[PDB]
C-alpha cells in the first residue's frame, strides 16, 4: 500500500505468489521490518539494485513494488531476519521517498485478467507443461523437485505464472521485464519464450556433453 | 535462438580460453567478437565471423590457427563499412581551392574541373563513372600530392598515399587466404583501414615505376582492383566477401607514359603536367614554398628574403623541372639561418638578400 | 558510339552534335583505324559539354555545329 | 586434478563445435571434403583431392606445407 | 572485343577475356608445381576460376604480344 | 598399472622439483614475471605481455612452451 | 665512427653502432616469424636491446653495402 516500510530484497526480486524466504541483515532494513510489524502484517516490498549497496538509497530501488501477506516472522539472534513472506502482487512505484528508513507509496494490483480466458487457460497449460519439460530435463543443471511441486494446483493463473517463473532461472532484468508487463498473456509468453531459450541452451549443453563421453 | 546460443559459446569461452595453452591469441578473440554478432557492420561480415568461428579455438607458434583468425576479424571489422563522410559536390568549390592553394599553371585545373563536372553528373539511379581516372604524368617535384590533397579538401574527403613503385608482386596489392600470420591484405586494404570512411581519395604513386621482377606482373591485379565497374564487387586474396571500391576516388600519378601497362591505358585520360617558369616558381616560392620553410624551420617574424635573392636562389641553386630543389635550397637557408639567428639577433626581424646569399 | 558517351556522361536530352561535327571529328580528331579514338574524342566533348552546361544551363536543349568543335 | 580438468576442457572446447555456427566447417577441411564430394569432377580428380585431403589435417600450424596443400 | 561480347550474347553464354599479351614465359600458363606460399596456377585457370560455368566463351587477348626467352 | 604408477613418480619429480620452496618450477620463470612488471611498458605491450606471461611454469623436459617463451 | 662517438658525448647519449654490410633477409634486418628456439631476431633489433636506453645514438656503418632478395 501507501507509505509502507520498504525492504530490499536480496539479489534478486521476490516474485509474487511464491514461499520465499527474505534475508534482513542491515539495521537500517531492520528498523522497517520493525515499522512495518505496525502495518498489520503488510509489507511494501521494493526491491534494490543488482550487486547492492551495504546501505538502501532513494535512487537504487525498482519501479515495482509486490504487497505481501505476511505467513509467519521468524526472529534469529545470528544478525539476519529472515522473514517468510508469501506476496498477492506486483504494483508500481511512483516515487522516492528519502530515510533510511526508506519510504515508498504505490497503488492496487497491477495484475489484471482480461477477455478472451479461454486463450489465457491454454496458455497457462502449454506453460506447465514447458515447465514440467523443463524441470524434468534440468536434473544435471541441478532443478530442484519441489519447486516443481509448488506449481501444481493453483487457481488464479498469475499465481502459477509467478510461480513458475521465480523457480526458472535466469538474470534479473528479464524478471523485471516480466513484473512489468500487466497482461495476463504476455507474461505467460515472456515466460514460455525464456523457457524455449533455457531449453535450446540445455540441448547445446546434452550435445556437447555426448561429444566429450565420445572423445573419452 | 542461434544468436543466443552463440552468445553462451561466447560466454563459455571468455570463461575458459583465461587458461587456453596459446596466449598468442592472447584470449582476445571472444573480446574481439563484440564486433562479431554485436556487429554495425552488414551481412558480409556477419557470414564470415561465423566462418570466422569456425578459425578460433586453437594455439599458436608458427603457423597459428587463431592468430589469423583474429587479424582476418580485425581487418574486417576495421575497414570501414557504410559510412560515409558528408561530400560536398561543387565545381565553384573547387574553382576557389585550386586558386587559394596553388599559383597554378590554370591548364591542368581544369581538366580536373572537367573530371569533377562529370562526378557531378552521376546518375544510372546510382554512382558508376565507366571513365577514366585522373592520371597525371609529370616531374615529382611538380605538385601531383598537393593537387590530390586540393581536390579532397575541395570534396572534403580523406586524402592518402600508398606508393606503387615499390611493389613487385600481386601480393603487396593483393591478398593471400587467411590460414597463417604472415600474410599481409594488400595496399589498398591498408590505406582503406587507414580511413574511417567508405569513400577516401586515394592516390597512387609511380605507377609506371613498377616492374614484374618476381612470378606475376602487378598490372592485371591494378586493372581489376581499378577498374570501375567490376571492383564494385571485389575482394583480393586476403579478404573473402567483396568490399565496393565504387564510391572510393582513384586519382593516379605516374612520370612517363611508356612504362605505364598497355592494360592499364584503358580509362586514362592523361593530364599532362609541365614543369614552370622561372617567375612562376619565385612566386611559388615567395606564397607557398619559402613561408613553408620559414613556419618551419621557426622563423616567426625572423628573416624575411627579397624578391631578387628567390630569383637569385632560383636561376642558381635548382634547375630541376620541380620545386623539390628549390623547396631543399630554401630549407638549407632556413637551417643556416637558424644558426646566424641562434648566436644573437641583431633585431626582432633579420633581413636575408641576395648580397650574402652565398654566405647562408 | 556518341549516344552511349552521353547516357554515361549524364546530358541526354540536353546536348547535341550535328553529325557534321561528327564527320569534322572523324576527319580531325582522330586519325587511328578504329573508333577507340573517336570515342575518346566524343567523351572530350562530352565532359566538356558538362562543364559548360554546369557554369549554368542556358538552355533546355543544346546543339553544337560544326564551327564551334574547337571550343568544346 | 588439474591434468584431469585440462583434459575436460579440452574436451568440452571441443565439442562447441560451433554447432550452428560450425554447420559449415566441420573442425575445418570437412567443408571442403564435402564440397569436394559436392563437385562432379573426373574420379582422378577425386582420388587425387581425397589423398591430398588425407595429407591434410596434419596441424596447419608449424608447417606451411599444409597451407599449400590447403591452397591446390 | 566487341564483336566477342556479341558472339557470346548470341550464344548465350557469359563473355570473357585475358590479356595474354605481354606474357613472357611459359610458367604464366601453367604456373609451377606448389612447393610455398603463393602458388600459383596459369593464366587460363585464372579465366575459368573467376567465370563459375565450365562452358564460357573465352578471348585470348592480344595472342601475338607474347615473348618467349625464359622459363619454358 | 606401470604406465600409472611411472605418471605419478614423475610427477612427483615435477612436485619435487620446484626447489623445495615451491615458489616455482624454475628461477628463470619468476624473474620474467616481475621483469615485465619492473619496466613500464605502454598499455599495448604491458597488457599483452601480461598475456603471453601465462605461457611459463613450463621446463624444459616438461612442455617446451618456455623454451620460446623465455626467449621472448 | 668517433664523430659519432663524440657527438653521443656531446649530446649526453649512447652511442652505438649495428653494420649493415652484406645483408639481403628482413629476418636479418629485423624480428623473424616466431619459430620456437633458433630463428632469433636481425641486426637493429639485438642493436636496440644492447643499449639500456630508449633514447640512443645509431650509427649505421657502410648502409650502402646492403642487398635486396628474397625472404623479405
Ligand atoms: N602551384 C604549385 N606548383 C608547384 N608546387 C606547389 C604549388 N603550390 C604549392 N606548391 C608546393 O610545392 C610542393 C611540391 O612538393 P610535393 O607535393 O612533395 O611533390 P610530390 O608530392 O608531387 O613529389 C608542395 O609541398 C606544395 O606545398
Amino acid at each position: 500500500r501507501l507509505e509502507l516500510p520498504v525492504i530490499p530484497l536480496r539479489n534478486t526480486v521476490i516474485l509474487p505468489h511464491t514461499t520465499t524466504p527474505v534475508d534482513v541483515g542491515r539495521a537500517k532494513s531492520k528498523r522497517a521490518v520493525e515499522e512495518a510489524m505496525g502495518a498489520d502484517r503488510l509489507i511494501f516490498l521494493v526491491a534494490q539494485r543488482d550487486p547492492e549497496v551495504d546501505d538502501p538509497a532513494p535512487d537504487d530501488l525498482y519501479t515495482w513494488g509486490v504487497q505481501a501477506v505476511v505467513k509467519q516472522a521468524m526472529r534469529l539472534p545470528d544478525g539476519t531476519l529472515q522473514v517468510m513472506v508469501e506476496a498477492r502482487a506486483r504494483a508500481q512505484v511512483t516515487d522516492y521517498i528519502p530515510g533510511p528508513y526508506l519510504r515508498a507509496r504505490g497503488e492496487v494490483f497491477s495484475e489484471i485478467f482480461p477477455i478472451d480466458e479461454a486463450v489465457v487457460r491454454v496458455l497457462v497449460e502449454e506453460l506447465k507443461e514447458a515447465f514440467e519439460k523443463y524441470v524434468a530435463n534440468h536434473k544435471s543443471l541441478r532443478l530442484d523437485r519441489y519447486q516443481l511441486e509448488a506449481v501444481k494446483g493453483t487457481s488464479d493463473p498469475a499465481m502459477l505464472a509467478d510461480t513458475i517463473a521465480y523457480h526458472a532461472t535466469w538474470t534479473v532484468a528479464e524478471k523485471q521485464e516480466i513484473l512489468e508487463l500487466t497482461d495476463l498473456e504476455a507474461r505467460l509468453k515472456k515466460v514460455l519464450g525464456l523457457l524455449s531459450r533455457d531449453l535450446e541452451r540445455f540441448e547445446l549443453d546434452k550435445r556437447v556433453a555426448q561429444r566429450v563421453k565420445e572423445q573419452m | 535462438d542461434t544468436n543466443q546460443r552463440e552468445y553462451y559459446l561466447r560466454e563459455q569461452m571468455k570463461a575458459i580460453q583465461k587458461e587456453l595453452g596459446g596466449e598468442d591469441g592472447l584470449s582476445d578473440l571472444e573480446a574481439l567478437r563484440k564486433k562479431i554478432e554485436e556487429v554495425g557492420m552488414p551481412e558480409a561480415v556477419k557470414t564470415k565471423a561465423l566462418k570466422e568461428l569456425d578459425r578460433l579455438e586453437r594455439m599458436q607458434q608458427g603457423s597459428p590457427e587463431a592468430t589469423v583468425a583474429r587479424t582476418y576479424l580485425d581487418w574486417l571489422t576495421e575497414v570501414p563499412w557504410s559510412k560515409a563522410d558528408p561530400e560536398v559536390l561543387d565545381i565553384n568549390h573547387t574553382r576557389q581551392v585550386l586558386d587559394e592553394d596553388h599559383y597554378g599553371l590554370k591548364d591542368v585545373k581544369e581538366r580536373i574541373l572537367e573530371y569533377l563536372a562529370v562526378r557531378q553528373l552521376t546518375q544510372g539511379l546510382d554512382v558508376r563513372n565507366k571513365a577514366p581516372i585522373l592520371v597525371l604524368v609529370g616531374p615529382p617535384g611538380v605538385g601531383k600530392t598537393s593537387l590530390g590533397r586540393s581536390i579532397a579538401r575541395s570534396m572534403n574527403r580523406k586524402f592518402h598515399r600508398i606508393s606503387l613503385g615499390g611493389v613487385r608482386d600481386e601480393a603487396e596489392i593483393r591478398g593471400h587466404r587467411r590460414t597463417y600470420i604472415g600474410a599481409m591484405p594488400g595496399k589498398l586494404i591498408h590505406a582503406m583501414k587507414q580511413v574511417g570512411v567508405i569513400n577516401p581519395v586515394i592516390l597512387l604513386d609511380e605507377i609506371d615505376k613498377m616492374s614484374s621482377d618476381w612470378r606475376g606482373d602487378p598490372a592485371s591485379a591494378m586493372l581489376e582492383v581499378l577498374d570501375p565497374e567490376q571492383n564494385n564487387t571485389f575482394t583480393d586474396h586476403y579478404l573473402d566477401v567483396p568490399y565496393d571500391l565504387s564510391k572510393v576516388f582513384f586519382i593516379t600519378t605516374a612520370n612517363t607514359l611508356q612504362t605505364i601497362p598497355r592494360p592499364l591505358l584503358d580509362r586514362m585520360e592523361v593530364i599532362e603536367i609541365p614543369g614552370y617558369t622561372n617567375m612562376e616558381k619565385q612566386a611559388i616560392a615567395r606564397q607557398y614554398l619559402w613561408p613553408k620553410q620559414v613556419r618551419e624551420s621557426g622563423m616567426e617574424g625572423r628573416i624575411e628574403v627579397t624578391d631578387a635573392a628567390i630569383l637569385r636562389v632560383i636561376s642558381e641553386y635548382t634547375r630541376e623541372a620541380g620545386v623539390r630543389g628549390l623547396e631543399r635550397e630554401l630549407g638549407k637557408i632556413a637551417r643556416k639561418g637558424a644558426k646566424f639567428w641562434l648566436e644573437g639577433a641583431w633585431e626582432g626581424l633579420r633581413t636575408i638578400d641576395a648580397s650574402d646569399i652565398p654566405t647562408y
